[PDB]
């Protein structure tokens, strides 16, 4: 799974169970990715 | 795959009769309760439809000649239960035909294709042969649609 | 946050309109004269630039977490 | 045969902008006019976004939003143009939509502006307008921010959405000197005068008219830019003829079934 | 969560009826057209159109709800005429009145372009 760093911005990949922590700056508020299922609005 | 009746109560234990005519020791945590099928429908050696409470004779297997109340029904063995009987405290099982009366559409993305609701995207929360419930995407609503007006994402 | 892209009341673009308004206030152009210069003549119109807040200027000072 | 007889006089034309006075009338056909110009002409309005990827500050929602009240060239296309309904393509074709696309990433240290001109349609006929002025505006991103999106443009008339109204501003009158006392006025002479008033400046009204009905109807239709003010007329003529031949069809039906 | 679908107010759903006639029996020679997915844009113009004929006795419209999408249109004609003959007549009249208002659009309009 790939989180989004909160400040750095760098994507990280951590698997389950693992604590969250940036590889790079080691700040500890990470982001879900956007998801890549097929959104779609009507455009009203 | 075996369901059972209790038959004798123990400190510790049970003496449960199995679906095959067998009486086994078995332990208070070793078995669990089954949601009782009052309404279950059998048929007989002559197709009379045999439900719980009715009176019914059997005429073949082991206990051939006696007669019991029926108590709980499964898919080929019938549990009985009779006064006479000193077996079990009058419990016993026999086969239904040994007796005689005396989606994968849910969870799918999906795209509504006809109607007028022609290019929405949503999810099937419940669907039916008929009918699915499609949660729309675009709006705050699960709207019914037909499946014939869907295609699968 | 960013300007309408219709006026609510008639639905005449305004959305095109915004950057003009302000380079036309940065030349020292009265409200009214930018609104006349915009071809903004209902009031309806008029007030969708005079009342704007483009509060998306401060929403750019922010780093985007991408 | 007891049809109206009307005539037109086209006193203004330009490229947003008709006035027009039609004569010989009734008032419930020229408000029906009017009301045909707001909510049954047809345009070509973005109806479907998907989004592949929104970096910026405003959601998907909002952008979809901004993208569907973006006018498009609607000219000699929505006439040949299927409705999404009534097509049948399983999903979308050019007999029913545009296609649009959009593609932009903000790599630089001052502000992107995400216009009208980044969207790209496969169409060259049906585009935005400002891209046939500024653009519309439709979001500005940051350094490290996109905006990938796909939309498709159906056709639809102002009683759906607002999006599909062709008109900015139809300015409807009749009567401009009060001579039917349509309205009444406690103070006349605190009133001002109308474009088409043909009453001198010591007179505030017209002297009341018994006999008199709403004859001459003065319209300003203003284009928002998707139709020509003059296509929007014509068509909006041709849009109430058809309601009323559909009308009648159905009524022949209703009639020879009883 | 309850709103109305858009095309809801003009879409004719399955079995649904474009425009029904029901004779209604308190007076002689008067129909209620109900007319589906409708609104005042098509009432007005029928009822002014009827208004117009010397023969029509009654001629009214009305939206029982503007959260629905029906009119009833009342005609009473005179004993000599049908209300759906007066009805056909007035969209028939008003057909050819939008025709000849087309026309002359058409016409003022390439007057006003060539000069
Ligand atoms: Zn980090
Ligand atoms: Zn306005
Ligand atoms: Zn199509």
């Amino acid at each position: 799974m790939i989180y989004i760093c909160g400040e750095c911005h760098t994507e990280n990949e951590i698997k389950s169970r693992d604590p969250i922590r940036c590889r790079e700056c080691g700040y500890r508020i990470m982001y879900k990715k956007r998801t890549k299922r097929l959104v779609v609005f009507d455009a009203r | 795959q075996t369901v059972g009746v209790i038959v004798r109560l123990e400190r510790e234990t049970f003496q449960v009769l199995n679906m095959y005519g067998k009486v086994v020791t078995v332990r208070h945590q070793a078995v669990t309760r089954k949601k009782d099928n009052r309404f279950a429908v059998a048929l007989d050696s002559e197709q009379n439809n045999i439900h719980v409470k009715d009176i019914v004779k059997v005429i073949d297997g082991p206990h051939s000649g006696r007669e019991g109340e029926i108590r709980h029904l499964f898919r080929s063995f019938a549990f009985l239960h009779c006064k006479k009987l000193v077996e079990n405290g009058g419990m016993f099982v026999c086969k239904t035909r040994h007796l005689v009366l005396a989606n994968e559409l849910i969870g799918q993305t999906v795209r509504i294709s006809q109607g007028p609701y022609k290019g929405y995207i949503g999810v099937v929360k419940d669907a039916t042969e008929s009918t699915a419930r499609v949660e729309l995407h675009s709006t705050c609503q699960t709207i019914s649609v037909d499946r014939q007006r869907l295609t699968t994402v | 946050m960013i300007i309408p892209v219709r006026c609510f009341t008639c639905g005449k673009i305004v959305g095109n309109k915004w950057e003009a308004y302000l380079g036309l206030l940065q030349a020292e152009y009265t409200e009214g004269d930018a609104l006349d210069a915009l071809g903004l003549k209902r009031y309806c119109c008029r007030r969708m630039l005079l009342a704007h807040v483009d509060l998306i200027e401060k929403l750019l000072n922010y780093a985007p977490l991408e | 045969p007891y049809a109206n007889q009307p005539t037109v006089r086209i006193t203004e034309l330009t490229d947003e902008n008709v006035k027009f006075i039609i004569e010989n009338t009734d008032l419930a056909v020229a408000n029906s006019i009017r009301r045909v110009f707001i909510a049954e002409v047809p345009i070509i309005a973005i109806d479907w976004v998907q989004i592949d990827a929104n970096s910026s500050v405003l959601h998907d929602e909002f952008i979809a939003h901004r993208l569907g009240l973006i006018p498009l060239t609607s000219d000699d296309i929505v006439d040949k143009l299927q409705y999404s309904r009534d097509c049948t393509c399983e999903e979308f074709c050019p007999e029913c939509s545009v296609e649009f696309t959009l593609d932009v990433r903000c790599n630089e240290d001052q502000t992107r502006h995400v216009t009208s001109r980044d969207l790209i349609s496969n169409s060259p006929r049906v585009i935005p307008v400002t891209s046939r002025q500024d653009d519309i505006l439709i979001v500005k991103l940051r350094k490290g921010q996109e905006l990938r999106l796909r939309a498709y443009a159906k056709k639809g008339f102002g009683k759906e959405h607002a999006k599909w109204n062709p008109t900015a501003g139809v300015a409807f009158e009749y009567d401009p000197d009060n001579a039917l006392r349509h309205t009444v006025y406690p103070k006349p002479e605190e009133w001002p005068k109308s474009e088409y008033s043909e009453l001198d400046e010591d007179e505030s009204q017209a002297p009341y008219d018994p006999n008199g009905k709403p004859e001459r109807f003065y319209y300003n239709v203003e284009s928002c830019g998707s139709l020509r003010p003059e296509t929007i007329v014509l068509s909006a003529l041709s849009g109430l003829k058809k309601k009323l031949s559909d009308l009648q069809t159905q009524l022949s039906h209703e009639i020879q079934s009883d | 969560m309850n709103a109305p679908p858009a095309f809801e107010s003009f879409l004719l759903f399955e079995g649904e009826k474009k425009i029904t006639i029901n004779k209604d029996t308190k007076v002689p020679n008067a129909c209620l057209f109900t007319i589906n997915k409708e609104d005042h844009t098509l009432g007005n113009i029928i009822k002014s159109q009827l208004l117009k004929d010397p023969q029509v006795l009654f001629a009214g419209y009305k939206v029982p709800h503007p959260l629905e999408h029906k009119i009833i249109i009342r005609v009473q004609t005179t004993p000599d005429y049908s209300p759906q003959e007066a009805f056909t007549n007035a969209i028939t009249d008003l057909i050819s009145e939008l025709s000849l208002l087309e026309e002359r659009f058409r016409v003022a309009i390439k007057d006003k372009q060539e000069g």
